[PDB]
Order: C-alpha cells, then structure tokens, then sequence
C-alpha cells in the first residue's frame, strides 16, 4: 500500500521561510516524479512543483519559481519543500503526490495535507461569547468563536451529546488578521429550561479550551 | 487562483463538464475528484481512460481542443467538486483548472432568519458583533442588508456559508456585522433584510439596543 | 501529439505508426489500412500477449513510447 | 562475461550475466542494483530495442559490450 505523508506544517511571518517534508511508503520514489499542489482556503487547486528523484530534474510553477526548492533523499525515501521569501498569498494546504508512469502524467496518490499559514498576527486563543436566544416553536442559539489565529479551532456542543441542528460555519479573515466563526445549533423550543447549552472550543495552536454555556438574556 | 463554479443536477442526470484551463496542452489531460476537507482523488487519465477502481459511469472524451468528463448517470456519492489538470510539453508546467462543484438539486426552501444581537461580555472589550442567521434554505444564493437606523451598510460585515447539508441538502448563511462599541452606542435600530428566491417578499430582523 | 509505436507482422516487416496515447484501437487499425492496404476488419492487434479491444484507447492497454504490437491477419 | 549498461547521466552500471539469459533476466539484474522494476526499463544495443523474450546470444551479444538504458518515468 502506497502512502505519502507530508509534515512540517505551520505558522510563518511574511518574509520568512519552511521546509515540508514529504514521506513516502510501499514505493520508491526514485521509480517516478514526486509533486507539491497546494490549495488555499474555499478555493481551486494550484500546482507548484515536481522532482524526479532519479535524475534530479526539477520543475516549477512561475508564481513560485525563483524563491521556493524543491528537492529529495533517496535514502530516506523523502522529497522535501524549501520555501523561501514566504508571502501571504502563499498561505494554504500543501499536498505532495506520485506520478507514475502507468498513468500517462496524472497524479494517482496524495497524502492528506498540511497546513502552511503565512501571516504576521501572532497566535492567540478565541474570546467566546454567546449567541443568546430571543422571546415558531423552534429555537436558534450558538456562540461567536471571535478573534483566534491561526486556523484551525474546533466547536463541539454538550461534549458531542448534541449534533443535531449544528451548523459550524467556516472561519472568515478579519481585516485585523484574526479568525472569526459561529458555530449555532437549532433545539425544541420547549427544551430551553430542562437542558443547558454548552459549546466547547478547543484551540491547539494556543492551547486554550474554552466552555460556555448559552442562556436566554 | 478562483472559487470554483456551481452545477446543480440530480440524482440519475447525465453530465458533462468541459475543461478550459490552457492553449494547445497536449491530450494528456486528468480529471480528479475532491470532496470537502480531503484530498483529490484521480478518475481520469490521459483525456479518456479510467484509472484503477473507477466507476463506469465516469467517461473521458476529447473534441478539437476540449477536453469534457461526463457522469453518465448521478449517484449520491458523485456529488463533489472536479478538477481537469493539463500538462505543457514545451514547457514542462501543470495547470490545474477552475473547478466545478456539482451540487445536489431540491425544492425552494425559504431561510428561517434569526438575529442576535452583541452579548454583554463582548461590549465590555469594546467591540460589538451583531449576527443575523439564516438556516436551511435552498438554493445557495441569498442577500443581506444591513440596516442602522434606516442608514444601508456596507464593508462592515462578513458572510460565511456551510457545505451542502448531506441529510437534507440545504444551505445556511450566517452574516456578521461589526461595530466599535461606541458605534454601536450611538444607534438604535439594528435589522438585516434577507431577500431569496423561497420568499415572496424580503425578511426583516430587527432589535432595539438595550430593549429586548 | 503523439508517441512512435510499432506494429510487426509475422512476415517480418515492421511498421511504424504516429498515434495519440488516447487514439481508440480502431483508429490504429485505420491508420494500419493507409500504410498497408489492410482493411481493419481482418486486422488483429496483439499487445504483451492480449488481443486489443476496437473501442479501447492504447493509453488503456499501456500502450508506451516505442512498444510493438504485433499484428495477425484473418482467414 | 560482464556486460555495461550506460544512464542517460553517465553511470556505467556492470552486470554478470551468461549468454542464455535473456533480456528479462538481464532487466531484473539491473533492479537489483538500482532499484528500478523491469517494466519501467528500456534496452537499447547497437540502436536495436531489446525484446524481453530473447536471449543474449539472440542478439549475438558478447562480453564487455555496451548497453544503453533508458528509463519509464513520466508515461508521455
């Protein structure tokens, strides 16, 4: 079984500089081409880079060319991402991926991604703050997961007692550069006196947990 | 570079999407399939052959200089997005193209609008975020407008919409707007107005600051 | 935008042919009948010891850069 | 006899070999010290393409003589 599994991941500041690493097992990555495609958040997929670790023949796309390297270790069965001059735009999830020749140039494998986010914030928990309910026999709360960076957070109600109704939007970028999301819950609007209402935040990136509970004002 | 497209077809339709990405290419072209927070999984290979373990009702075909995959006949787990990916000879470059997000068709449904408005503990940090909800409604498009006082806002909120709903097939649209304290402190009536296709005429959701 | 291949006959002679990687079978045969004469119904393509299928692409069969196909005549 | 096998980027690769092994044979000892699976290898003696089913003595192959491999890596 062929996997692929990238790592290094993270946060940089504009300016700086990563280097992903790209693991493969069940293959040789010297018997083809090994490629990095990238893709930012709610948008389209957009190569940039292969090797062939057999030859060393590289390749890149323009909107990465002169400030990112791609390259290999055979021995370790790696191929590896430089990226240099980093800069916003280049905030996404990194995929690396196998060409084999059986497949005429198409992309066969792909592991599941990491997270590379450039960005000058610096990192910080949520503030939560609750979606109170108001005063037809159905009722909508949630809570405001407001001013976190980076991505990403998770928003979970009751412990994960409760999954009906729960829609948690994706994360909007502030002017600011912090994160902002709601996550809201519809229940019976009978329910609000015999069942509390708690949403659970969990933050790894700064390590911060957050419960609250919503109430009626 | 772009959001991807929208198709709305349903279960049993046949459809083709025709790629666009590049010039003269070559003929090997790859169509890949990606659903939300996976990664992209390949269908088909060089214009028209099907990779390992692919579905027959996938095909790939090429006229003149377009490329097209077609679904013969949709099944549930073929709603996604599609990718074609095109491959320069000359001058060694992939081009992944827009991508297409065929999404699952229902009947109208008009958003329930809920509103809320800032939460005490949040003016206390001298911020104020006003957030007008609107759930399960079909389809996607939607309009929100801002109103303080009767005054139309604009530049000062933010939308956010969930992926398709796998049970029920519906959307829902949170619209956030955000004000400094002393902004807020100023103005009385908050209410954003949804217009959708589900709903005869406008929803208006409204409060009165500090009067609930 | 096509790779050079190879088909043999028992006889000996060996023809070579320009075809697309995602060119059908038939078109090959066709291309077969320019060349030699021979009307593609009469024609059987054999690649790595499996006969090839008229509807089928030779990307399908991993038809590559240089490879031979043999051909068989009928009677 | 041995026989040598060039790279595109200049590596002789040397081989031990008999006459009747065939170019099957001959392929699946260059996997071993390469690492590169026969169905990916392409040998070339003298501009001739080598065909798996026949031997070294088929092509009247003899010791010390040069071959040429080219490698499947990219399907164009």
């Amino acid at each position: 079984e062929v996997q692929l599994v990238e790592s290094g991941g993270g946060l940089v500041q504009p300016g700086g500089s990563l280097r992903l690493s790209c693991a493969a097992s069940g293959f040789n990555v010297k018997t083809g081409l090994i490629h990095w495609v990238r893709q930012a958040p709610g948008k389209g997929l957009e190569w940039v880079a292969y090797i062939s670790p057999y030859y060393g023949s590289t390749s890149y796309a323009d909107s990465v060319k002169g400030r990112f390297t791609i390259s290999a270790d055979t021995s370790k069965n790696t191929a590896y991402l430089q990226m240099n001059s980093l800069r916003a735009e280049d905030t996404a999830v990194y995929y690396c991926a196998r060409e084999y020749y059986r497949w005429y140039t198409a992309i066969d494998y792909w592991g599941q991604g990491t997270l590379v986010t450039v960005s000058s914030a610096s990192t910080k928990g949520p503030s939560v703050f609750p979606l109170a309910p108001s005063s037809g026999g159905t009722a909508a709360l949630g809570c405001l997961v407001k001013d976190y960076f980076p991505e990403p957070v998770t928003v979970s109600w009751n412990s994960g007692a409760l999954t009906s109704g729960v829609h948690t939007f994706p994360a909007v970028l502030q002017s600011s550069g912090l994160y902002s999301l709601s996550s809201v819950v519809t229940v019976p609007s009978s329910s609000l006196g015999t069942q509390t209402y708690i949403c659970n935040v969990n933050h790894k990136p700064s390590n911060t947990k957050v419960d609250k509970k919503v109430e009626p004002k | 570079t772009q959001s991807p497209s929208s198709l709305s077809a349903s279960v049993g339709d046949r459809v083709t999407i025709t790629c666009r990405a590049s010039q003269s290419v070559s003929s090997a072209v790859a169509w890949y399939q990606q659903k939300p927070g996976k990664a992209p999984k390949l269908l088909i290979y060089s214009a028209s052959s099907l990779y390992s373990g692919v579905p027959s009702r996938f095909s790939g075909s090429r006229s003149g200089t377009d490329f097209t995959l077609t679904i013969s006949s949709l099944q549930p787990e073929d709603f996604a997005t599609y990718y074609c990916q095109q491959y320069s000879s000359y001058s060694s470059l992939f081009t992944f193209g827009q991508g297409t997000k065929v999404e699952i068709k229902r009947t109208v449904a008009a958003p329930s609008v809920f509103i809320f408005p800032p939460s005490d503990e949040q003016l206390k940090s001298g911020t104020a975020s006003v957030v007008c909800l609107l759930n399960n409604f079909y389809p996607r498009e939607a309009k929100v407008q801002w109103k303080v006082d009767n005054a139309l806002q604009s530049g000062n909120s933010q939308e956010s919409v969930t992926e398709q709903d796998s049970k029920d097939s519906t959307y829902s649209l949170s619209s956030t707007l955000t004000l400094s304290k002393a902004d807020y402190e100023k103005h009385k009536v908050y209410a954003c107005e949804v217009t959708h296709q589900g709903l005869s005429s406008p929803v208006t959701k409204s409060f009165n600051r500090g009067e609930c | 935008s096509h790779m050079q291949i190879f088909v043999k006959t028992l006889t000996g002679k060996t023809i070579t042919l320009e075809v697309e990687p995602s060119d059908t079978i038939e078109n090959v045969k066709a291309k077969i009948q320019d060349k030699e004469g021979i009307p593609p119904d009469q024609q059987r393509l054999i690649f790595a010891g499996k006969q090839l299928e008229d509807g089928r692409t030779l990307s399908d069969y991993n038809i590559q850069k240089e490879s031979t196909l043999h051909l068989v005549l009928r009677l």
